[PDB]
RNA sequence: CCAGGGCUACACACGUGCUACAAUGGCGCAUACAAAGAGAAGCGACCUCGCGAGAGCAAGCGGACCUCAUAAAGUGCGUCGUAGUCCGGAUUGGAGUCUGCAACUCGACUCCAUGAAGUCGGAAUCGCUAGUAAUCGUGGAUCAGAAUGCCACGGUGAAUAC
RNA sequence: UCCUCCUAAAGAGUAACGGAGGAGCACGAAGGUUGGCUAAUCCUGGUCGGACAUCAGGAGGUUAGUGCAAUGGCAUAAGCC
């Protein structure tokens, strides 16, 4: 959308600018946006699991998959295959509007922000942040009140550093204590 | 994408109660005005105020001439 | 607390020999029986060894104590377990 | 209906709902609505935006929810590094200001377990 | 004899009380009805400032005269509309006043902010036969300061005794 | 009674009251075909979330899987959809 402009005049030229670079394929772009709920607690009420899939489709743009149960283990007492997540991959065009919503009119109201990490990096150009309250996306009615049901978002870009994508991230008017 | 399974997807224009609009494409169902937003803003702008950690010497020395 | 028309306490002695250390500049523990009376800025850089009954504990004044009394860093009821 | 710490119950009066916001009690939310000048009748329910945002600047001056729960988790924090009485009791989970402690204080120190 | 500490500690158990768990109530505002007191290194008007505890100046009174001292429930107006809630006021942080050499261990009070357990309480058990129980406030001794205890004074004032 | 390994001496076969384990089934899909896909284990980040569920990336190459014991095999996958 418009910050997906934004990228391609300031976010590339000053990242021309920031490290030296011959091509335009250098400069990292993010690839993808995904979206998780860890619900867990699927193997004990079931109804949960799809009004938890359907905040997700609220505060997303697409609907959610339901991610099964890979690896069994009695500590957490589940089994193979039990629906017990939820994910949204949104790349493209979404993936910007939801870029901008998160900028814009998500992250002004996550109470008490001090500045969120930037030692949250992955080593290959991922950010992660855990949301502890789905709140702060404004499009829930606020009138339905299920439970908490925090988030986390995992932003994955094609840089091969933590400066690199962290410098990208830091061109896109990001926070950052 | 799927045709029939995602719901509405609309263009509603916000204005901040600072006063900035913004046109962008979301699903709640109208034109919601946020308390604040990331312009004019506490910490975006630079207004955070963290506390002075101990002003003990200035408080005392205040206190008594 | 104190009021804040009449100001801070200290003991005259105190307040000479804290005067008397900080002008010679010899910062060995001094002694004393006078857990009552308040700190002051003059007081930084100085270990003091403060009366609780039994002994003197000493104690290092540093920058924030200086409102507090003496007395809040010498505990006097030893307490370490019923079990 | 949507202010910086969380939302208002829209149904309740107005110094009623306002004291739910942390860090403001009934007098001094009685302060709020003297200086935006509105009643203590009106609900929030009726509340259009040009009174909301007069409440807002006047609940943003004073001091809100956030930052004061940081002011006294540091305090009490710094009273702890500091090596004093009630640092001490507040590490412990003694009450400070010398209560009885043979019986009573409960609170403090939690129910009568063992 | 002197200085500091302790009698105030705290995994715990018990007795006696105060307070709440609420709508026969909470809160705001307005307004009415007493008694017994106490008071000289004390009692403190009226007036100036403070949201306030109070402070400053400060007449009167060894008191049926001054001073504490405004009694509150009640009565009337509106809201709250059955919620851990406009119920509860514990704990804690900050800012303060007073007294006294001194308020940290360990005083009381004011103010702001927070709002803990608690939805009438098992086995048991107590008090009470009338201006009594139950509810409401005042006062005094002790006392530099420090009552939810004690000793009094009164206001509304029942049920039952086959 | 039947199956897998070893003794069994590099074809097959080969005994003992020799050493070790399993079966008396399951499945209308766990069969046929077409199309697709590639594991286990660690490391980092991330709400509840924890040694360990979910997510994203990286090393690593079949140490994984096979409806059920063992041998042989399997990437053109015999594994998974």
């Amino acid at each position: 959308a418009k910050l997906h402009d934004y990228y391609k005049d300031e976010v590339v030229k000053k990242l021309m600018t920031e490290f030296n670079y011959n091509s335009v394929m250098q400069v990292p772009r993010v690839e993808k946006i995904t979206l998780n709920m860890g619900v867990g607690e699927a193997i004990a009420d079931k109804k949960l699991l799809d009004n938890a899939a359907a905040d997700l489709a609220a505060i997303s743009g697409q609907k959610p998959l339901i991610t099964k149960a890979r690896k069994s283990v009695a500590g957490f007492k589940i089994r193979q295959g039990y629906p017990i997540g939820c994910k949204v991959t949104l790349r493209g065009e979404r993936m910007w509007e939801f870029f901008e919503r998160l900028i814009t009119i998500a992250v002004p109201r996550i109470r008490d922000f001090r500045g969120l990490s930037a030692k949250s990096f992955d080593g290959r150009g991922n950010y992660s942040m855990g949301v502890r309250e789905q709140i702060i996306f404004p499009e829930i009615d606020y009138d339905k009140v299920d439970r908490v049901r925090g988030l986390d978002i995992t932003i994955t870009t094609t840089a091969k550093s933590d400066e690199e994508g962290r410098a990208l991230l830091a061109a896109f008017d990001f926070p950052f204590r | 994408m799927k045709k029939d399974i995602h719901p509405k997807y609309e263009e509603i224009t916000a204005s901040c109660s600072c006063g900035n609009v913004m046109k962008i494409r979301s699903t709640v169902g109208h034109d919601l005005n946020l308390d604040v937003c990331s312009k004019c803003h506490p910490f975006f702008t630079g207004k955070q105020r963290d506390v002075a950690t101990g002003g003990r010497v200035d408080r005392f020395n205040k206190r008594f001439n | 607390p104190r009021s804040l028309k009449k100001g801070p306490f200290i003991d005259l002695h105190l307040l000479k020999k804290v005067e008397k250390a900080v002008e010679s500049g010899d910062k060995k523990p001094l002694r004393t029986w006078s857990r009552r009376s308040t700190i002051f800025p003059n007081m930084i850089g100085l270990t003091i060894a403060v009366h609780n009954g039994r002994q003197h504990v000493p104690v290092f004044v540093t920058d924030e104590m200086v409102g507090h009394k003496l007395g809040e860093f010498a505990p006097t009821r030893t307490y370490r377990g019923h079990a | 209906a949507r202010i910086a710490g969380i939302n208002i119950p829209d149904h309740k009066h107005a110094v009623i709902a306002l004291t739910s916001i942390y860090g403001v009690g009934k007098t001094r939310s009685k302060a709020i609505l003297a200086a935006a000048g509105i009643a203590e009748d009106v609900k929030i329910s009726e509340l259009s935006e040009g009174q909301i945002d007069t409440l807002r600047d006047e609940v943003a001056k004073f001091v809100v929810e956030g930052d004061l729960r940081r002011e006294i988790s540091m305090s009490i924090k710094r009273l702890m590094d500091l090596g004093c009485y009630r640092g001490l009791r507040h590490r412990r989970g003694l009450p400070v200001r010398g209560q009885r402690t043979k019986t009573n204080a409960r609170t403090r120190k939690g129910p009568r377990k063992p």
